[PDB]
């Protein structure tokens, strides 16, 4: 699907595409993403060599994204410690929690510039 | 037959260091079984004193890993499950794996018993096939307590599998931060009308970012999405 | 056998008790006056062959009988004072058949003999193995109370009661013999007796007046003294009892209490109020009314 | 040939009952321009379960003994990593694990999503 | 290890210099904490808390010779406890302000930078927030008297200092209270420095001087959105104003004499013309028209504010007659 992200970049986005991946099972999300992913990766690799120089981004941007961030790290950090000291479980919930952690992340994970 | 063992580095993505090692060479022949020397044939050779034995055991035989956890009672049945219903040997030289002696259709089975949290714990099962295992399973439920929750494991053990995720998240959001971090820093990177104007031309405002470096930790990131993918499929089919 | 000295334990008749496994094995074990030992050498004989059915057979009886005993013999060495005899048939109880709440008991029960002991740092970890595998865990609170006090850390000790008041307001059987019905109901002595709300919000209060704090005392005081006057529409509180001390001698504490905290027109309204409802504690009424 | 199918990776808390496969195959008398051919399983035979992503390599191994410390070479051709991508069906553009039912019966929501976004 | 084991350092674990491995040392804090009955992160952060006592002790707020060195190999090995999951970091803050003499503030950036804790992680886990408060108070001010020593160590001393300042100006206007007391202490003590005595430029003027540089917002605005600095500097300019209304005395006319531009400390002016700059005028006018209505004045600061404000700004003699006419 073709898109146009106004507020990524401070000119004009660039005329974006998105990949999306539907499906009931959480794990064949897991392994669809590995894959693009891997593409994705590889060919961006290939075009450093070009270099489409790809443009220079906004700020309020990015600050938007590391605060949503940092909650997320943090909570996960606690998550880790009563995991240590046998505070909460290691047995359940925890799972439940961190596979939406997961999927807060792989939504629109690594727009490509 | 040559015996050839081959090694393949994963964390280095330039497939660049795989190595190989000609480790042997085994001859076998019909004249070598007949005098035995290399078989296993059971019960006369029960009482084992080359491990290679126990290991050829390890190897062939199905494996089947079983958690147990009883959330209303304790553990303790499943050392006398072993040593008296089962009535099993430890192994000196390794005692976490016991070897049944029981002399029907069990015999030869091996357990081990790893526990963690005196309700949790887990038992493997090494059967030479799979109707062992469930004669198995049926002799335990049959015995321990009642509210008792039995859960094969296809893929490790959930407490392993939540920190491998944990791990893969605290790494990644890590590295989605170091990011913005980075980034914040090449963001950074009459009279008194005159200083005035001057430290405001010093603290216009960096509302633009380097793509490149952007570009840098987007594969930085990547390699470590692809790590949290593969470990949330552990954890997403359990 | 089995069902015999269930009933001859739940009534505590051992003596007989040790005599029939006695005979039931072989009297070569004659000496060995111990039950613990002789409940285990007790061997059922069969793998239970295809009989009429049952609803628990001896080794499912005989496992209760072990951790029933074990619990029993631990807890009489504690009170009676060798906290060092405990501790083996104490484990003993958790080597076994264990129902989780008998767990949580028996580690109340080693945080307290160690606490008799001089170890501290070991009986917190058994109390809180408590406080995490329970859902019973005012015992828990209580023991720490205690052992907070054997130290001298005041205001932790406090806190541990106000939390113990906070988790006694907080609340299945099975046609089998369990283990909950060989344990006895718990003597005031033992670490696992916890009184009930009124008593336990006096002890407090009584605990937080002697170390000097006063005016949250005092508050505790007239949130005790509600829950015994004001109450007529819900379940009524047990009394705080005959061997605790009687109603007077709360308002008289009440009263001091609010003189420390400073509110001397309150503790009139008590004394007057008392006056009205009805000796030493009449001239010591007058004496408070005075300082007031 | 030596061709070996590594399964998932990652190394767990229980080594797993086929860390790999391995198959080899003499080759004899190839020449030029001529072509082998092998077919191989990946798919599942337990469970119903595959797991991905799976990677197969093929090396050759050459035997100095077989014209006439331990002696011979092996030289690395491809590696080929199968992803769900390759692994899909589209059908119309033309089982619940033996075990865990086992142990049901002896004791007896949203679409997911994911999305990326691509510099045209 | 007294009571279970009979009559803690890396040492005891390592049972005497065997070897410096990390999975050695894992593997004995496993070992030890199966005989304890203690789980192993708490063991593991202890023994860290200990032995970072003992380093930041054996011979002021840095430390740069070879203190750096055993500190950074004990946190290298801090992160791989951390990775293999045998690291409780609230245990360990516990510990750490049960030493809270022994430490050391580069120490406590050491461990923020490389990833242990966070500053914030610690601060918000000590129970008494007072302590906290006098302790950074005690430690920023011999701070400042530092980063004069050499050009070397100001490098490390400013950056730690710029961290400080970007944390607590991020948190306390987007406990915070703790933030916002932290800042107002340092403002009431630079206030007193300066209005109320004498310097002679020799101490505590150079404390005045490095807080007012790192107040500059070119180090911190660069990273921190000036939505929330903006209200920094603004409740700034406010507690510069009200603190102390002492000479009320409406007869403080010939002092204006004194409170001219020239002798009016170059510090004052320098701060001034500073939350000018990362301010506006019209704004800044508003808002001083709106305060100093509202509520009392100390009258130093405001005349050689105004002295200073006049000039600054590209013509605003007529917007300061403007609100002189309302009022």
């Amino acid at each position: 699907r073709e898109v146009a992200m106004t507020d990524l970049c401070p000119a004009g986005p660039i005329q974006a595409v998105e990949i999306q991946v539907e499906s009931s099972s959480l794990a064949d999300i897991c392994r669809a993403h590995h894959a693009v992913v891997g593409r994705m990766q590889t060919m961006v690799t290939e075009q450093a060599t070009q270099g489409s120089s790809a443009p220079d981004l906004r700020v309020q941007y990015l600050r938007q994204i590391h605060a949503n961030h940092e909650t997320l790290l943090r909570e996960v950090q606690t998550l880790r410690d009563r995991l240590c000291t046998e505070d909460e479980a290691s047995s359940c919930a925890t799972a439940q929690r961190l596979l939406q952690v997961y999927r807060q992340l792989r939504h629109p994970s690594l727009i490509l510039l | 037959c040559t015996v050839l063992l081959q090694i393949m580095e994963r964390e280095s993505g330039n497939c660049p260091k795989d190595r190989y090692v000609v480790c042997g060479r085994v001859f076998l022949s019909l004249e070598d079984l007949s005098t035995g020397k290399y078989l296993l044939t059971f019960p006369k050779k029960k009482p084992i004193e080359h491990m290679e034995d126990l290991f050829a055991l390890l190897a062939a035989f199905h494996k089947s890993c079983f958690q147990i956890t009883s959330p209303g009672y304790a553990l303790n049945s499943m050392k006398v499950w072993l040593l008296e219903h089962m009535k099993c040997e430890i192994i000196k030289e390794f005692p976490e794996v016991y070897f049944c002696e029981r002399p029907g259709s069990f015999y030869g089975t091996l357990f081990t018993w790893k526990q963690r949290t005196p309700f949790e714990g887990i038992l493997i099962i090494y059967s030479r096939n799979q109707t062992v295992m469930f004669q198995c399973l049926h002799n335990l439920i049959r015995i321990l307590p009642i509210n008792c929750f039995l859960k094969n494991l296809k893929s490790g053990s959930e407490n392993f599998l939540i920190d491998n995720m944990a791990f893969t998240l605290e790494k990644e959001l890590v590295t989605l931060s170091s990011l913005s971090s980075a980034i914040a820093k090449h963001e950074s990177n009459p009279y008194r009308k005159e200083l005035q104007r001057e430290k405001k031309k010093m603290l216009q405002t960096n509302l633009k970012v380097s793509g490149a470096l952007y570009r840098e930790i987007t594969l930085k990131v990547a390699e470590v999405q692809l790590k949290s993918d593969f470990a949330a499929q552990k954890l997403s089919n359990l | 056998v089995g069902l015999q000295a269930a009933l001859w334990l739940s009534a505590d008749r051992l003596g007989d008790l040790a005599l029939l496994l006695e005979t039931l094995n072989g009297s070569q074990s004659g000496a060995s006056k111990d039950l613990l030992l002789l409940l285990k050498t007790w061997s059922p004989p069969a793998e239970e062959l295809d009989a009429p059915l049952t609803l628990q057979d001896a080794q499912g009886l005989k496992d209760v009988l072990l951790t029933a005993f074990a619990y029993r013999q631990g807890l009489q060495e504690l009170i009676t004072g060798n906290p060092d005899k405990a501790l083996s048939s104490l484990h003993e109880a958790a080597s076994g058949l264990c129902p989780r709440p008998v767990l949580v008991q028996v580690y109340t029960a080693l945080g307290s003999c160690h606490r008799k002991m001089g170890n501290p740092q070991r009986a917190l970890l058994y109390l809180v193995a408590a406080l995490k595998e329970g859902s019973a865990w005012g015992p828990p609170l209580l023991e720490a109370s205690r052992l907070y006090q054997q130290l001298g850390d005041t205001t932790a000790e406090l806190e541990s009661l106000e939390l113990l008041v906070e988790a006694l307001n907080v609340p299945a059987p099975q046609f089998l013999i369990e283990v909950e019905l060989l344990l006895p109901p718990p003597d005031l002595a033992s670490p696992l007796h916890c009184g009930t709300q009124s008593q336990t919000k006096h002890i407090l209060a009584s605990r937080c007046l002697q170390t000097g704090r006063a005016g949250d005392a005092a508050e505790h005081y007239l949130d005790l003294l509600a829950l015994l006057l004001d109450s007529s529409e819900p379940r009524f509180s047990p009394p705080p009892s005959p061997p605790g001390p009687c109603m007077p001698e709360v308002f008289l504490e009440a009263a001091v209490a609010l003189i420390q905290a400073g509110r001397a027109q309150d503790a009139l309204t008590l004394c007057e109020e008392l006056l009205s409802r009805t000796p030493l504690w009449v001239s010591a009424t007058h004496l408070l009314q005075g300082q007031a | 040939l030596c061709i070996q199918v590594l399964t998932s990776s990652c190394a767990l808390d229980l080594d797993s009952a086929c860390s790999a496969i391995t198959y080899t195959i003499p080759v004899d008398q190839l020449g030029p321009g001529a072509r082998r051919e092998v077919t191989l399983p990946l798919g599942p035979g337990e469970n119903g379960g595959l797991d991905l992503p799976v990677t197969v390599s093929c090396t050759l191994f050459y035997s100095l003994r077989e014209v006439v410390e331990q002696e011979g070479v092996c030289l690395p051709l491809s590696r080929h990593t199968v992803d769900m991508l390759q692994c899909l069906r589209f059908p119309g553009l033309a089982t619940r694990d033996p075990v865990a039912t086992f142990l049901e019966t002896c004791r007896e929501l949203p679409p997911s999503v994911a999305s990326i976004k691509v510099s045209a | 290890l007294l009571e279970v084991e009979g009559p803690v350092i890396d040492c005891d674990s390592s049972e005497a210099y065997a070897n410096h491995s990390s999975s050695f040392i894992g593997s004995a804090l496993q070992d030890q904490a199966s005989r304890l009955g203690v789980p192993v992160g708490i063991l593991s952060a202890g023994m860290v808390a200990s032995s970072v006592g003992q380093i930041c002790t054996a011979p002021p707020v840095l430390l740069t010779v070879e203190q750096r060195k055993k500190l950074s190999s004990l946190l290298e090995f801090a992160q791989y406890l951390l990775a293999h999951s045998m690291f409780s970091r609230l245990s360990f803050c516990q510990e750490l302000w049960k030493i809270q003499s022994s430490l050391l503030l580069e120490a406590v950036w050491h461990l923020h930078v490389q990833g242990i804790v966070s500053l914030q992680e610690l601060l918000e886990s000590h129970p008494d927030m007072h302590a906290v408060g006098s302790w950074l108070f005690r430690n920023l001010c011999c701070l400042c008297e530092q980063m004069e020593a050499s050009c070397q160590h100001a490098d490390v001393a400013r950056a730690m200092l710029s961290d400080f300042v970007q944390m607590f100006v991020l948190r306390g206007f987007q406990m915070p209270q703790v933030t916002v007391d932290v800042l107002q202490r340092m403002l009431i003590f630079a206030l007193d420095a300066l209005a109320a005595g004498v310097q002679e430029e020799s101490s505590t003027h150079k404390i005045v001087r490095c807080w007012f540089g790192v107040f500059s917002g070119h180090t911190l605005g660069s990273v921190i959105s000036t939505d929330p600095l903006k209200r920094f500097f603004s409740h700034t300019l406010t507690q510069i104003l009200t603190h102390s209304p002492v000479l009320k005395a409406s007869d403080a006319v010939q002092m204006q004499r004194e409170w001219s531009f020239a002798r009016t400390h170059p510090l004052l002016t320098s701060l001034y013309r500073r939350l000018f700059v990362m301010l506006s005028a019209e704004e800044l006018v508003g808002h001083l028209q709106e305060v100093l209505e509202t509520q009392e004045v100390h009258w130093q600061r405001v005349l050689s504010f105004v002295s200073a404000l006049v000039v600054c700004f590209p013509e605003a003699q007529q917007l300061l007659e403007d609100w002189v006419a309302r009022l």
